[PDB]
């Protein structure tokens, strides 16, 4: 619900020119969105590259490649972040 | 002019990956050094020969 | 004077060989994660292998095909 | 000396925020150079599609971002829309943009007004104009060569004449 308890799982990726690693910055935007919607979220470093998953009830439905997201800010203009918000609401 | 651009692209785009790859191999070598020291530890017991 | 278009093995170009290694690891982990989404692929083989080694028939291919064909639609 | 270009729509939030990041980088970094472009959004689609075809890139969203290898208007190497440039700046430089979304709205207005300024400036240049109009018939003739320098002397009129000539 409102103020869900949640886990986020995130996979390591090569930034342009750069090593494949776990990274947060677009995810930090997503985290900010989820927190503003009200929720408690925990972050998990999945081995599978670049990938983003969203978990509640142990049940999981999300998929993204980190680079698909907007970088930083409230992400309000990124449609995908609203799609995540919708999916969270639907999870309730 | 063409060669100048082409190789400028090549070097520029390569060198950053080269640095990242090197630092990765630094940590890979750190793992290898772990293995090498494990071998060294057993090598003490190997002195029984 | 002598002339050639020398064919290069990727090992000869550090840049290409690096790209090769990176792609290799990327694929390797891709396949791993793919099976990790589909553990059932591993699980079926594992079960067959287990009952095989319990039985230890030397024609592995007979025993496995005997398990697989009953699954066959 | 690194050289970058970014193209914008006057309304684009992320292009404006890119402008902020660019000016930050160019101010603080000795190394950094950037040139600035923006189109009216209607023009933008065509202009960018032309650029992308020439490069054989494949980018559509404003902004678009690329590094030009030697000089202004060389061949480019493509960076992605705003998130990719921010990523590049953060990782390579360590830098962070700090601007608010609300600020991006305001500056989106400011840049709309800036494009309106550009348009009015175009119109303003039309106002400045007071030439003298000259025509020459049968101009393709040997006399014409000798004549033109005497016209250009200005003594014909005084050295105070905006001259426009036709042949």
């Amino acid at each position: 619900p409102a103020q869900a308890v949640v886990t986020l799982r995130y996979g390591p990726y090569s930034a342009v020119g750069l090593s494949v690693e776990h990274r947060t910055y677009r995810l930090q935007g997503l985290q900010a969105v989820l927190a503003k919607d009200g929720h408690q979220i925990i972050l998990e470093q999945i081995e599978d590259w670049n990938l983003v998953e969203l978990v509640v009830n142990e049940e999981t439905v999300f998929q993204c490649d980190i680079q698909e997201l907007e970088f930083g800010g409230d992400g309000k203009l990124d449609p995908l972040c609203e799609e995540a918000r919708i999916a969270v609401l639907n999870a309730f | 002019l063409q060669s100048e651009e082409i190789v400028a692209e090549l070097v520029y785009s390569f060198l950053i990956p080269e640095v990242q790859k090197d630092f990765v191999k630094e940590k890979v070598r750190n793992a290898q050094r772990k293995h090498i020291l494990a071998a060294h530890e057993i090598i003490h017991s190997n002195t029984e020969t | 004077p002598t002339f050639d278009k020398k064919p290069l093995v990727w090992g000869e170009d550090l840049e290409l060989y690096s790209k090769f290694l990176d792609r290799k690891e990327q694929l390797r982990l891709s396949h791993a994660s793919y099976l990790r989404h589909h553990p059932e692929a591993q699980a079926l083989v594992s079960d067959f292998l287990l009952f095989l080694l319990l039985r230890r028939p030397e024609d592995v291919v007979t025993f496995a095909a005997e398990h697989f064909r009953p699954f066959a639609a | 000396m690194a050289k970058f270009v970014i193209a914008g729509k006057a309304n684009c939030p992320y292009y404006a925020k890119a402008e902020l990041l660019a000016d930050y980088l160019q101010k603080n970094l000795p190394d950094f150079r950037i040139f600035k472009i923006t189109q009216h959004p209607d023009k933008w689609e065509d202009w960018v599609e032309d650029v992308c075809e020439r490069n054989m890139w494949d980018h559509r969203t404003s902004p678009i971002i690329w590094r030009e290898l030697l000089d202004r208007g060389g061949r480019g190497l493509l960076l992605g829309g705003y998130n990719e440039f921010l990523e590049h700046a953060q990782l390579y430089y360590g830098v962070t943009s700090n601007m608010t979304t609300e600020l991006m709205m305001v500056i989106a207005k400011e840049n709309m007004q800036t494009h309106t300024e550009q348009q009015l400036d175009k119109e303003t240049m039309k106002d400045l104009i007071s030439p003298l109009q000259v025509w020459i018939a049968s101009a393709g003739t040997y006399v014409c060569c000798h004549l033109i320098p005497l016209l250009l002397s200005g003594e014909v009129f005084g050295m105070h004449t905006e001259i426009s000539l036709t042949l």
